C-alpha cells in the first residue's frame, strides 16, 4: 500500500526546463532508462503531463542523477513536517563517519499513483531531431526528499538489530545516503561498516570516510611581523574593523593611533608595543568560536566561497550575514570549475553532518560556465541550492 | 481522409473548472449556409458529430470568404484546457544534419483531423450553427478529432506521430527521421532506388495508422526551402538575402535590416550589426526616418561586400572533431566559425555583449567561448576544440589572479590579430619613492553637489567641485585627479570598495566616460598601486582628505 503524498496548497508541480546534454550522456541515460522501464521502475508518459524535472548523468559506470530541487521545495511540508527525519547532534562528535549509498532501497517501494506525474523527466535529443523521451516514476525516486521520509519505517526495521548490538554507533539517513559514526579504532570501525553492509545486503541494499572530531575553525589570521609599514597597519586595521562586526570585543583604537597624518605607504613605523595588547587580545578571540551565534533550525543555511589562488578556497557558513556558524578552507591538472565542485560537495557533506541540511551557495562564477561544467565532476547524489555572486574585493583578503 | 486507430490521449480541464458556455452570436444567411455545407461535409468524413441539447457547452463559430472557411473561437476552451508538455526545446539546425546520400520530405496531409480526440473531452468542443435570425434551435456539433486552434492539438499530434514511427524506427535503425510539426525529413545512405522504395514502405506504415503522405510525383525533393534556409544535398545556406537601397531609412527598415543581417550571420562570416543597432535607441516611431551615421553607412557597406558573393555551409560528420575559431572584430564585437575540415564551415556566428558596465577583452572572450560551447552541445552533442587569439601566458596570468572561477575547455593559441591582452596591471606591493595620494569623494544627497580631492605625503593637495554627481562618481573623480597630477609611478589610497572593485578587474572598456578616462591614465602609467582603508575610522591621511571634501558638503 502506497502512502498518499499531498502537495503544498496554491503551488503545483515542477515545470523545469531540461538542460542540453552531450551525446555520451544521452546514450547512457537511454540505456539506464530502458532497463528501469523493463523492471517497472519508470513508465513512458504522454503530452498530458505538463510537469518536468531536469535529469543528468554522472560518474567507468554512468549513473542517473535527477535534480529534484524544485519538486523537493514543493513538498517541503511532507518530508520536513509530516514525515521528518530527526538529525542526531551526536553524529558530529564521532571520530569516524562513513557515508553509504542506500538509494537502491527506494525502487522496491511503490509511489502514490496520484503523485507519479510530478516526477516527470525528459531525455533530450541532439539538434532536436526527435521529441525528447518522457518518463515518470512508479517507485520512490532517488533524489526526492520524500523517499527517505516514506522509507523511514522500513529503514528502522532493517537497522534495529545492528543498533541494538552497537549502542555507541550513530546511524543517520539523509536523502539517498546513510551516515555511520563511531568512536572505534579505524580497523574496528571499517569492520563494523562491513557488518552493516551485510545487514543491508539481506534487504537488497548495497566507502567515503570523514573525521568530524578533527573539524576545526579557520581563525581570521593576523600577521606576525618584525617590521610594519603604513600599508601593513592599514591592511591590519581593515581586517580587524571588519572582524569587529562578527566577533564581540575586537579593539582597533590603539593600532589606529599609529596611523597619524599623510605618511608614505612604504614608510617603516616602529610599533608602540602598547598596541600589541590589542593584537594579542584579538588573536585570542579569533582562535575561539563566535560568542552569541547559534544555529536556528527555522532559518536556511548560507555558504559563501572565495577563490584564494594556488588551488585554495575559503568558505563561511551562516544564517544571518557575518554570524558565522562555521568557517574553513579547501585545497587541491585540476581546474577552477573542478575545484569549486569539490569544495561545494565537501561543504555540503559537513553541513549534513553538523545540521542535517544542505546550505544555499553563493558561488563566485558565471551562471552559464557553472551550468555547462558542474556535472563533469559532480559525484554526490544530492544537489544543493545555488546563486551566482560577484565576490567583494576585500572579503578574499579578510579570509586569507 | 482517415481518422487514425491510435489510442487517444486522456485530456482534462484545469482543476476547479467547467467547460465553455459562450453564446453564439447571430450570423448572416450566407455565413449560416456556408457553415452548414462545411459541417455536413466534415460530419460525412467523421471529423465532427451531431449532438443533443443535453450538452450544455458552447464555443462561437464564424465564417470567412471564392471559398468560405470555418473559424472556431477556442479562446475560452483554451483558457480552461489543462497545460501540456512543451513540444520541443528548440528547432533542428541545418549544420547539425548528418550528410546523407538520399533525402526526402513528407508532409502529413490534414494532420490534426487525422488524429482522434479523447471521448471524454469531445463534450467541451461543442459549437452551434445558429438558425436564421436565431428563431429555432441551432444545429449542434462536437469534434471527434483534434480541432484547429485548440491548445492540445500540437502536443497530442506530435505524441501520436512519435508512437506511430516507434516500430518503423526500430526495424530501420539506418534510417533517420526528423519530426517537425506536420513534416517528416527522411534520410538514409541507400542508393536512390532502394531509398524511394523504403519511403513507400514508410508511407504504407503511416497509412495503416490513418496518416496520408504525398506519393513519388508530389513529395518534395532537394533543394528544400525551409525556415529561411536552402538545403542542398551536400551543402546548406540561408534563403536569398537582399539589402534594400533607400534614400531615407525608417525605424522599421532598420529593424527589418538588423533581422536579415543577424539571420545571415549564421553562415556569412564577418557580419557586423553594432552601428545599425545603436540607431534603434531612443524609442522613435516606426515611420520615423533615422538619418544614417558615417559609422552605420560604413558598417552597411562592409556587410554589402560580405553578402555580395554567396556563401554556403557543410553538414556534420560525427567521426571528425569540431573546431571553433574566434576573432575580435572590434569594440565588443566577436565573430566565430565552426568547422571540421579547415575552412569548410558548418556554421558561423557573432557575439557582442555587455555582461555588465565595465569589462575587458579577456572576459568578453570567455563569454564567447561559453556561448559557442553551449550552442555546440545543443546542435552536435559535443564541445568544440577552440583556436583563440590569446596567448596561453595572458590566459594563465588572468585566470590565476582573478577572483572568479573561470575556465575554458581545451584550446590553442592562433596568431590572428587583433590579439587579446591586458593593457595594464596593478602593483602587488607599495612602490618605493613614489608619491602616496590619499583620495576622497563626497556628495550631498539633497543638492546633488559634490567635491573630489587628494592629500599627499609630499605636501600636494587639490579639491574640485562637481554639480550633478553621486558619492560613487566623486570617488572615481578623486582617483582620476590623482592619476592626472602624479607622474608615471603612484600609490593611491581610497576608502571606496566600489572604485577598488572596478579598477582591480583591469577593465579596458566602460559605459562610463569617467572609467574610460581612468583607463587611458592607467595604461600610460609605469607602475600604479591601489590600496583600501576603512572610511570615517580616523585613519591618517584619509582623515585629512575627509574634512577637505566634507567642507560645504557633509
Ligand atoms: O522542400 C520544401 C520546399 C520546397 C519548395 N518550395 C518552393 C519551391 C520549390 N520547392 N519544403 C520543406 C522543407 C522541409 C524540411 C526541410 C528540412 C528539415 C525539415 C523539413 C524538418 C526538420 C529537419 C530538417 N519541409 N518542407
Amino acid at each position: 500500500e502506497t502512502v498518499p503524498v499531498k502537495l503544498k496548497p496554491g503551488m503545483d508541480g515542477p515545470k523545469v526546463k531540461q538542460w542540453p546534454l552531450t551525446e555520451e550522456k544521452i546514450k547512457a541515460l537511454v540505456e539506464i532508462c530502458t532497463e528501469m522501464e523493463k523492471e517497472g521502475k519508470i513508465s513512458k508518459i504522454g503530452p498530458e503531463n505538463p510537469y518536468n524535472t531536469p535529469v543528468f548523468a554522472i560518474k567507468t559506470k554512468w549513473r542517473k542523477l535527477v535534480d529534484f530541487r524544485e519538486l523537493n521545495k514543493r513538498t517541503q511540508d511532507f518530508w520536513e513536517v509530516q514525515l521528518g527525519i530527526p538529525h542526531p547532534a551526536g553524529l558530529k562528535k564521532k571520530k569516524s563517519v562513513t557515508v553509504l549509498d542506500v538509494g537502491d532501497a527506494y525502487f522496491s517501494v511503490p509511489l502514490d499513483e496520484d503523485f507519479r506525474k510530478y516526477t516527470a523527466f525528459t531525455i533530450p535529443s541532439i539538434n532536436n531531431e526527435t521529441p525528447g523521451i518522457r518518463y515518470q516514476y512508479n517507485v520512490l525516486p532517488q533524489g526526492w526528499k520524500g523517499s527517505p521520509a516514506i522509507f523511514q519505517s522500513s529503514m528502522t526495521k532493517i537497522l534495529e538489530p545492528f543498533r541494538k548490538q552497537n549502542p555507541d554507533i550513530v546511524i543517520y539517513q539523509y536523502m539517498d545516503d546513510l551516515y555511520v559514526g563511531s568512536d572505534l579504532e579505524i580497523g574496528q570501525h571499517r569492520t563494523k561498516i562491513e557488518e552493516l553492509r551485510q545487514h543491508l545486503l539481506r534487504w537488497g541494499l548495497t566507502g567515503y570516510e570523514l573525521h568530524p572530531d578533527k573539524w576545526t575553525v579557520q581563525p581570521i589570521v593576523l600577521p606576525e611581523k618584525d617590521s610594519w609599514t603604513v600599508n601593513d597597519i592599514q591592511k591590519l586595521v581593515g581586517k580587524l574593523n571588519w572582524a569587529s562586526q562578527i566577533y564581540p570585543g575586537i579593539k582597533v583604537r590603539q593600532l589606529c593611533k599609529l596611523l597619524r597624518g599623510t605618511k608614505a605607504l612604504t614608510e617603516v613605523i616602529p610599533l608602540t608595543e602598547e598596541a600589541e595588547l590589542e593584537l594579542a587580545e584579538n588573536r585570542e578571540i579569533l582562535k575561539e568560536p563566535v560568542h552569541g551565534v547559534y544555529y536556528d533550525p527555522s532559518k536556511d543555511l548560507i555558504a559563501e566561497i572565495q577563490k584564494q589562488g594556488q588551488g585554495q578556497w575559503t568558505y563561511q557558513i551562516y544564517q544571518e550575514p557575518f554570524k558565522n556558524l562555521k568557517t574553513g578552507k579547501y585545497a587541491r591538472h585540476t581546474n577552477d570549475v573542478k575545484q569549486l565542485t569539490e569544495a561545494v560537495q565537501k561543504i555540503t557533506t559537513e553541513s549534513i553532518v553538523i545540521w542535517g541540511k544542505t546550505p544555499k551557495f553563493k558561488l563566485p562564477i558565471q551562471k552559464e560556465t557553472w551550468e555547462t561544467w558542474w556535472t563533469e565532476y559532480w559525484q554526490a547524489t544530492w544537489i544543493p541550492e545555488w546563486e551566482f555572486v560577484n565576490t567583494p574585493p576585500l572579503v578574499k583578503l579578510w579570509y586569507q | 481522409s482517415p481518422i487514425s486507430p491510435i489510442e487517444t490521449v486522456p485530456v482534462k480541464l484545469k482543476p476547479g473548472m467547467d467547460g465553455p458556455k459562450v453564446k453564439q452570436w447571430p450570423l448572416t444567411e450566407e455565413k449560416i449556409k456556408a457553415l452548414v455545407e462545411i459541417c455536413t461535409e466534415m460530419e460525412k468524413e467523421g471529423k465532427i458529430s451531431k449532438i443533443g441539447p443535453e450538452n450544455p457547452y458552447n464555443t462561437p463559430v464564424f465564417a470567412i470568404k471564392t471559398k468560405w472557411r470555418k473559424l472556431v473561437d477556442f479562446r475560452e476552451l483554451n483558457k480552461r484546457t489543462q497545460d501540456f508538455w512543451e513540444v520541443q526545446l528548440g528547432i533542428p539546425h541545418p549544420a547539425g544534419l548528418k550528410k546523407k546520400k538520399s533525402v526526402t520530405v513528407l508532409d502529413v496531409g490534414d494532420a490534426y483531423f487525422s488524429v482522434p480526440l479523447d471521448e471524454d473531452f469531445r463534450k467541451y468542443t461543442a459549437f452551434t450553427i445558429p438558425s436564421i435570425n436565431n428563431e429555432t434551435p441551432g444545429i449542434r456539433y462536437q469534434y471527434n478529432v483534434l480541432p484547429q486552434g485548440w491548445k492540445g492539438s500540437p502536443a497530442i499530434f506530435q505524441s501520436s506521430m512519435t508512437k506511430i514511427l516507434e516500430p518503423f524506427r526500430k526495424q530501420n535503425p539506418d534510417i533517420v527521421i526528423y519530426q517537425y510539426m506536420d513534416d517528416l525529413y527522411v534520410g538514409s545512405d541507400l542508393e536512390i532506388g532502394q531509398h524511394r522504395t523504403k519511403i513507400e514502405e514508410l508511407r504504407q506504415h503511416l497509412l495503416r495508422w490513418g496518416l496520408t503522405t504525398p506519393d513519388k510525383k508530389h513529395q518534395k525533393e532537394p533543394p528544400f526551402l525551409w525556415m529561411g534556409y536552402e538545403l542542398h544535398p551536400d551543402k546548406w545556406t540561408v534563403q536569398p538575402i537582399v539589402l534594400p537601397e533607400k534614400d531615407s531609412w525608417t525605424v522599421n527598415d532598420i529593424q527589418k535590416l538588423v533581422g536579415k543581417l543577424n539571420w545571415a550571420s549564421q553562415i556569412y562570416p564577418g557580419i557586423k550589426v553594432r552601428q545599425l543597432c545603436k540607431l534603434l535607441r531612443g524609442t522613435k516611431a516606426l515611420t520615423e526616418v533615422i538619418p544614417l551615421t558615417e559609422e552605420a553607412e560604413l558598417e552597411l557597406a562592409e556587410n554589402r561586400e560580405i553578402l555580395k558573393e554567396p556563401v554556403h555551409g557543410v553538414y556534420y560528420d560525427p567521426s571528425k572533431d569540431l573546431i571553433a575559431e574566434i576573432q575580435k572584430q572590434g569594440q565588443g564585437q566577436w565573430t566565430y566559425q565552426i568547422y571540421q575540415e579547415p575552412f569548410k564551415n558548418l556554421k558561423t556566428g557573432k557575439y557582442a555583449r555587455m555582461r555588465g558596465a565595465h569589462t575587458n577583452d579577456v572576459k568578453q572572450l570567455t563569454e564567447a567561448v561559453q556561448k559557442i560551447t553551449t550552442e555546440s552541445i545543443v546542435i552536435w552533442g559535443k564541445t568544440p576544440k577552440f583556436k583563440l587569439p590569446i596567448q596561453k601566458e595572458t590566459w594563465e596570468t588572468w585566470w590565476t589572479e582573478y577572483w572568479q572561477a573561470t575556465w575554458i575547455p581545451e584550446w590553442e593559441f592562433v596568431n590572428t590579430p587583433p590579439l587579446v591582452k591586458l593593457w595594464y596591471q596593478l602593483e602587488k606591493e607599495p612602490i618605493v619613492g613614489a608619491e602616496t595620494f590619499y583620495v576622497d569623494g563626497a556628495a550631498n544627497r539633497e543638492t546633488k553637489l559634490g567635491k573630489a580631492g587628494y592629500v599627499t605625503n609630499r605636501g600636494r593637495q587639490k579639491v574640485v567641485t562637481l554639480t550633478d554627481t553621486t558619492n560613487q562618481k566623486t570617488e572615481l573623480q578623486a582617483i582620476y585627479l590623482a592619476l592626472q597630477d602624479s607622474g608615471l609611478e603612484v600609490n593611491i589610497v581610497t576608502d571606496s570598495q566600489y572604485a577598488l572593485g572596478i579598477i582591480q578587474a583591469q577593465p579596458d572598456q566602460s559605459e562610463s566616460e569617467l572609467v574610460n578616462q581612468i583607463i587611458e591614465q592607467l595604461i600610460k602609467k609605469e607602475k600604479v598601486y591601489l590600496a583600501w582603508v576603512p572610511a570615517h575610522k580616523g585613519i591618517g591621511g584619509n582623515e585629512q582628505v575627509d574634512k577637505l571634501v566634507s567642507a560645504g558638503i557633509r
